[PDB]
């Protein structure tokens, strides 16, 4: 029942800063490992137990904040891994020259903790689609990973180069690149939207300036009711294998929306009486999506629903209901249902430091959908421009990155975009 | 003699784990296996669910499977840890995720002899071994696939025992995936074959029951399981001390099914009301009869009365008049003859055991072969039908080997199965 | 009558050393020598295996042999110290180190005398000499080497006597030196020749029952060398005491060889069970013969239901009905007719002994010639063979002045042995 | 069950120096020979046991460091033997003018100590093959030895000529002179490569600036794992002459690789958590093997896996399994089986101011096997070229060496690379 947390760039690392912050709270584990939980963190016989997790920069910098910065205690120094030179926005050298150099020690450092782990059910990826040395290295990566772990679980948590802002220009390039990477190999992704977030900042947690930690912190919490809430044994443990067996229809269409519902200000707190219904209701209106997307103009294939606290299948089933009677929403016509429930008996996880206010129960919902298609068609338009023009095209033909892959990378974005067209017009 | 019990899957288990709860308290039975109860006749067939061992520690004839590991320990950390025997205990690599194929076909199938040499173990322990009890899900999976797994495997080794099991039935507004429909259809394929009787169990009429008649705030799992485990031990109860008329389950499928294939029923239980309510029930068999030919009382979701009653089964418990009872069955026969099959001249087996459950100063369990029942398996087999369509989630039955024809025959067949019922239906 | 224990080899030793623990304190004998036992009948038999020395101290009718001082060292430092005789201690130039040769033919050679002449000494303290039992490894070197050395020194000596061993055979997972093929297959070649009754026991086989019936977390060989105490015990124990039916080493052999050279048994053990399980035995005459004839309660790393039992021995402990164990024996044949080898009328030879292993109620123990252990004796000649095609190591023992010749004529002699076993199999 | 030690030029020495440190703090010795263990200490009335040892070098330099530094109390000085002029990298200078005044001495210091030890079971000798006084100094003695005694077990740990780097320039030569003489007389002869330590310093021990004294402690440790670990009885007490009935299937292949797979530093003794499958994967790993070799490249003749601590059979077991089961390397295909193992029950031994961090278990790997052979390409390339132009030839005629005796010395060398081929190709 034991899995692996990959991160790489900078912002795989600092969304892992969040994730094993979070691990920590919930198993009362110290920041040099001591605690006063072994599918994240390796038993330790002295109780200095170490997460099981793969840290990965080609520029230091990121992972020195770690090395100095707390929890350098809690994370071994083999899981640290460096480069010399950052791949600096360029999937293909993340992809080659210069990932290459240390991707040997990467899997050799995944297959220690493999060897180490027992009942191992999968792995965990935190990547961006903006720099090469998240986009490029984790295209190497997971197909070298893929290779040696055919029967593991691949999860890929990616930051989705956002529609209305980002920070790099060449970001369209490494995404597209990257798709036919993960649509390969991975066996679920998720797409999260950084704009999407610090709009939900704004209006549910009261935010006029949100940066990168707290945003952070609640993709991190959303993970932990993914997959650590699992392992705290609820009423439904539903299996991470499981949540592919009801969540995924076909070979492909792995891009289920993970949002989270009890999003809410400390004055909040004392006014807002939630319950079942109320939290499982806002979970469905399109604000807190955590990406650039509108659910009413798709349709839902499926959708998992994560209880946690103080919950009772009763109240859930009952929304479950309104919900279906609503039919404001759209479900795939040749989809019966597509409702699916996990329940923990543990609470939601409380960030000392943090905004999101404790709360008696937590709802995560991992839903699949036709509309989230929407947005990948605004990137290609984003690439398709710059490459008509070839803008910037000699930073990648100067790794050697054929052109015509760039064609064909987005031939498999296109298909994409096809099948979830395809699965909601048909019946 | 003795029943064998087996368990399937985390609904199964925690089924069961209540079932066990409520028989060893009905036998006296404490939570070290010592006996402290005040009868005798709770020893007269003890031997029925339990092995005597050393120092008279009463051990549950019950095998314990599953593929999740996590279950398995919260049944050995709860109250009958110290009940169940440590071998009978059997889990490995972790379960189907919902994937009827790794429960049947593959994951399941590697670890099959490890509970039929605990079968054999139980077996050979045994005076009189009568038959077979599954407790499972319908469309969980694990318990689903490694139940008609271990179930052909079972008759296979004892095809003249009695093959009994407790399933329950993917419920329209109750879910928790969405192939439910895949997992119930392969199942019950095999189910039928190799099955003497079957009981269809809703979660969705158990959730109206324990709240239209126990006004229950906050029905949970362990109160639908409750309900499940009364009509359980109901079942097999008249096994186990004296009564004005026997039963059993040979007694039962000879008097219950009248053509070889039709074997499923629906249960009930007699006195259901709240805590408040009590005080106002005049604990009559005329008045437990009301509830028991209730529509509203039936644990199927399929309300009766949109069929007819093929056979029924009425057996009471306590102290009561014999022509009380008959009276009453007349009366109920002649009120709605519309709805019992006219080709039966008595439609209703009754069987009044001597002992009340503890506490009821009177009771009863309803067992039904009607023939709306089929209506769930069209339910299902529609839901089954528009995903199938689309080739849905099939993939994850392609890649543990499964191919289309097993889908396309299984659901041929549960057509047969409800058309059957239909050819027996005006 | 008494018996002559000679130990030989740090594995034979480490055995012994747990044996002698066993029968000590089943004897009521304490680390002094001194006799402070319960019963009359601890005395009745003692002079099997004590001595009876001025003061009652009670001396093993033992000697100890190994070329590896150190090992003999950490005897004398252990408990038994204060109990074997100090002459008894046969030890001089360094090991063999995994040389047969060294151990046989040449080191351990120089060294024969000096084992015999206590021989001679046990034996004229003795009223009527038995037989000998020899504890060794089969490919340690000294052990397998100066064990049939000795083996046909003392036949030579006593030629009507009776030759018994407990041979530990190399196992498939379970090494530690890659020259266990030529060790084995030079010893054997005089073993079988010059022995009587010959046990062969696997450590894989001991590992693999130390944890699924034992559950031990850490099984070491301490723990194993215990399991194969029990069964050494078990073979002789029927001498020591009363008993329904009585037994012999004599008996055994009359009832267990059918074909002079096929004297290879597995030996197994009943109650096997892990301290938090033994509180659901049930600790009847049909629970032990369900473990009895267990495969996986076998001793021998071979399965026994590739093969066929040309005889078995099947020795109980304890007070017990003579017709419930008669009853399960015929069962046991009827179940299995096919595993049993037809040519025999009534496969399994018994025997009763009133008194149970102190702290058991009812006890047991299996001895078994099967034509299955022939594919122990294969595999080991496969990888023999291996070795010997490229004349691997064998400058090991050409430096020791042995020749191919002896090394293909046992090969040759060992396939004779398998072919033998195959013969008497269907 | 007693042995005698040896040690040449500097190398030796210095070698030695470790491995009579861990001595001392095993049995707890003090440098005055103060005990407050036999096999290496001379057993002294007044409690002042004294080693078992012979030192020699050519110019005392290096035993005046002995002489006048710390354990000058522990060692005789009798055993202490020197010349006046050193060898001077010249294995015809140490082999016959400068060596052989002194050998009759140092014959006669052995037959002492030979006279004295009753149980003799052989000698361990530590030399190198840059140098002369190494390498020519103890071809002679070990021909003397040999003739001595022909029945005792002869050792030989040396520091082989580094494929990499070096320090002299014409050690290609006292290196394949060296060849011809252990082979012929030495029973088992271990070859270590500087570099490779110094490369393992750096990515076990985290050590950026690595020396000959912590090089040397490690291999010191290595070799009281092979002998020391044995004389403390353990429950499994595999004999010197056992591991070569086990470990050398012919006539000659006397060329076994030492590792050491515990080595770790402070820092990773906190966040490591070791046990047996750990350390005992790590050992077949292709980064510890103390020499310049890819064991992946070749083929396993025997392997003997000694263990120390806290260890059990049957993890021991299970382990082996698993590397079995792993089938990456490549095993002999007519040895059926190569593992064999020892065990103790007395912990590793840990050197106050030194890095390799404490341990509650240990395990150390002699394998034989193919791979090695190629190191012995890498050196004829390098004799055959300086050979070719005589360079630095005349320096071994000056002694009289016979031209005709290199030419001999590389066939026998090549002998040697061939029986390695037969073996890995033979079936
Ligand atoms: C003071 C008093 O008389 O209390 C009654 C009581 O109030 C009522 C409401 C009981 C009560 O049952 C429930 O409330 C209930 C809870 C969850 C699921 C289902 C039912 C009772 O809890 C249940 C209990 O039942 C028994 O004792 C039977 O032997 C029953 N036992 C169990 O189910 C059981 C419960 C806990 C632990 C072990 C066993 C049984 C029935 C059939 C076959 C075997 C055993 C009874 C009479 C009562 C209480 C205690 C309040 C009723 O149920 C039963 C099964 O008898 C609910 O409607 C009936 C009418 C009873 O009068
Ligand atoms: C409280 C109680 O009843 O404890 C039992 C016990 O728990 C169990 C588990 C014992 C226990 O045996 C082991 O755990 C065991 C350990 C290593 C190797 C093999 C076995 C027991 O240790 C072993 C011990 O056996 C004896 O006393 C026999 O006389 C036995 N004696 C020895 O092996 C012996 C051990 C230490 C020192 C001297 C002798 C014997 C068997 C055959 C022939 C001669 C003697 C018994 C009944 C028990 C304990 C003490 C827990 C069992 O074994 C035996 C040989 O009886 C293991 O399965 C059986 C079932 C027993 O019930
Ligand atoms: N959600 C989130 N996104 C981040 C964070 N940090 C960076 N990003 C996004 O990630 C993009 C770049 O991803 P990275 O791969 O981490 O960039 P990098 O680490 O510098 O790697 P290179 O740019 O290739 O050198 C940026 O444009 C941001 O939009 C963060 O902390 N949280
Ligand atoms: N491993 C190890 N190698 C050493 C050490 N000291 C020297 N060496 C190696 O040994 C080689 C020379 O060996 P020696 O025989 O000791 O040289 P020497 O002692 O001066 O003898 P001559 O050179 O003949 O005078 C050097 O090139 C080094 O590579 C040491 O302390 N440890
Ligand atoms: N009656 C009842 N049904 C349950 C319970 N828990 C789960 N279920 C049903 O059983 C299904 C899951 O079966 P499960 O035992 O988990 O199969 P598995 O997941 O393959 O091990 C769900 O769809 C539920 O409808 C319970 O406590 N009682
Ligand atoms: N059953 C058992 N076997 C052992 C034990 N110790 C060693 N052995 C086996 O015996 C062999 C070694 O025999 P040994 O007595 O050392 O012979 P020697 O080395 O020539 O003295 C090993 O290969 C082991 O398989 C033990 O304690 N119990
Ligand atoms: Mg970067
Ligand atoms: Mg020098």
């Amino acid at each position: 029942r034991e899995c692996i947390s990959i991160h790489v760039g900078q912002a795989g690392v600092q969304i892992g800063n969040a994730c094993w912050e979070l691990y920590c709270l919930e198993h009362g584990i110290q920041p040099d490992g001591q605690m006063p939980f072994n599918t994240f963190f390796s038993e330790t016989g002295a109780g200095k137990h170490v997460p099981r997790a793969v840290f990965v920069d080609l520029e230091p910098t990121v992972i020195d904040e770690v090395r100095t910065g707390t929890y350098r205690q809690l994370f071994h120094p083999e899981q640290l891994i460096t480069g010399k030179e950052d791949a600096a926005n360029n999937y293909a050298r993340g992809h080659y020259t210069i990932g290459k150099e240390i991707i040997d020690l990467v899997l050799d450092r995944i297959r220690k903790l493999a060897d180490q782990c027992t009942g191992l059910q999968g792995f965990s990826v935190f990547h961006s689609f903006g720099g090469g040395t998240g986009s490029g290295f984790t295209s190497l990566l997971m197909e070298r990973l893929s290779v040696d772990y055919g029967k593991k679980s691949k999860l890929e948590f990616s930051i989705y180069p956002a529609p209305q802002v980002s920070t790099a220009v060449v970001e369209p390039y490494n995404s597209i690149l990257t798709t036919h990477t993960t649509l390969e190999h991975s066996d679920c992704a998720f797409m999260v939207d950084n704009e999407a977030i610090y709009d939900i900042c704004r209006r549910n947690l009261d935010i006029e300036r949100p940066t990168y930690t707290n945003l952070n912190r609640l993709i991190g919490q959303i993970v932990s009711s993914i997959t650590a809430s699992l392992r705290f044994d609820g009423a439904l443990n539903v299996d991470l294998t499981e949540f592919q067996t009801n969540l995924v229809p076909y070979p492909r269409g792995h891009f289920p929306l993970a949002t989270y519902a009890p999003v809410i200000s400390a004055e909040k707190a004392y006014h807002e009486q939630l319950s079942v219904a109320e939290i499982t209701n806002a979970c469905f209106e399109p604000a807190n999506q955590m990406v650039k997307c509108d659910p009413r103009h798709g349709k839902y294939m499926a959708c998992c629903l994560l209880y946690r606290g103080d919950v009772v299948p009763k109240d859930v089933n009952a929304a479950i209901a309104t919900i279906k009677t609503k039919r404001t929403i759209q479900f795939v016509d040749w989809c019966p249902t597509g409702f699916k429930v996990g329940i923990n008996y543990e609470p939601p996880t409380v960030v000392p430091g943090g905004d999101l206010a404790k709360v008696q129960r937590a709802v995560c919902m991992l839903s699949n959908t036709t509309a989230i298609a929407e947005a990948w068609a605004r990137l290609d338009h984003k690439f398709d421009l710059m490459y008509a023009k070839r803008a910037f095209v000699h930073w990648y033909v100067g790794e050697g990155m054929e052109e015509g892959e760039f064609s064909e990378a987005r031939e498999d974005m296109a298909a994409l975009e096809k099948d979830y067209e395809e699965v909601g017009v048909d019946s | 003699r003795e029943i064998v019990h087996i368990q399937a899957g985390q609904c199964g288990n925690q089924i069961g784990a209540k079932f066990w709860e409520v028989i060893s308290d009905e036998h006296g039975i404490d939570p070290t296996g010592s006996y402290h109860g005040d009868s005798d006749l709770q020893l007269e067939r003890i031997n029925v669910y339990y092995n005597e061992a050393a120092g008279n520690k009463y051990v549950p004839r019950a095998i314990l499977v599953d593929l999740e590991p996590g279950t398995m320990d919260s049944v050995r950390s709860g109250p009958f840890g110290q009940i169940f025997r440590p071998d009978n205990f059997v889990f490995g690599q972790s379960g189907a995720g919902n994937n009827w194929a790794k429960g049947h076909y593959t994951e399941g199938a590697e670890l099959v002899d490890s509970v039929l040499d605990v079968v054999r173990k139980e077996s050979e322990s045994c005076d009189c071994l009568q038959g077979f009890q599954l407790t499972h899900s319908l469309g969980g999976g694990t318990g689903s696939g490694m139940g008609t797994l271990l179930i052909s495997k079972i008759r296979e080794e004892y095809p003249d025992r009695i093959m009994n099991t407790f399933s329950v039935v993917p419920s329209p507004k109750v879910s928790d995936t969405v192939v439910e429909p895949y997992n119930a259809t392969l199942s019950v394929h095999q189910l039928v074959e190799n099955t003497d009787e079957t009981y269809c169990i809703d979660n969705e009429a158990l959730y109206d029951i324990c709240f239209r008649t126990l006004k229950l705030t906050t029905p949970t799992y362990g109160d639908l399981n409750h309900l499940v485990s009364a009509t359980m031990s109901g079942v097999t109860t008249c096994l186990r001390f004296p009564g004005q008329l026997n039963a059993d389950l040979r007694k039962l499928a000879v008097n219950m099914v009248p053509f070889p294939r039709l074997h499923f029923f629906m249960p009930g239980f007699a006195p259901l009301t709240s805590r408040g309510s009590q005080q106002y029930r005049a604990l009559t068999v005329p008045e437990l009869t009301q509830q028991m030919f209730d529509a509203k009382n039936m644990m199927a979701a399929c309300d009766p009365r949109h069929g007819r009653y093929l056979t029924v089964a009425a057996v009471f418990r306590g102290r009561m008049s014999m022509k009380e009872v008959d009276e009453q069955m007349l009366n109920v026969q002649n009120k709605n003859s519309s709805y019992f099959v006219e080709w039966i001249p008595n439609n209703v087996k009754t069987a009044v055991c001597d002992i009340p459950p503890r506490g009821l100063k009177m009771s009863a369990t309803f067992i039904g072969n009607s023939t709306a029942i089929q209506e769930l398996f069209k339910r299902i087999s529609e839901q089954f039908t528009a995903m199938f369509r689309r080739k849905a989630f099939l993939h994850w039955y392609t890649g543990e080997g499964m191919d289309e024809m097993e889908f396309t025959e299984a659901e041929s067949n549960m057509n047969d199965l409800v058309s059957e019922y239909q050819q027996y239906q005006d």
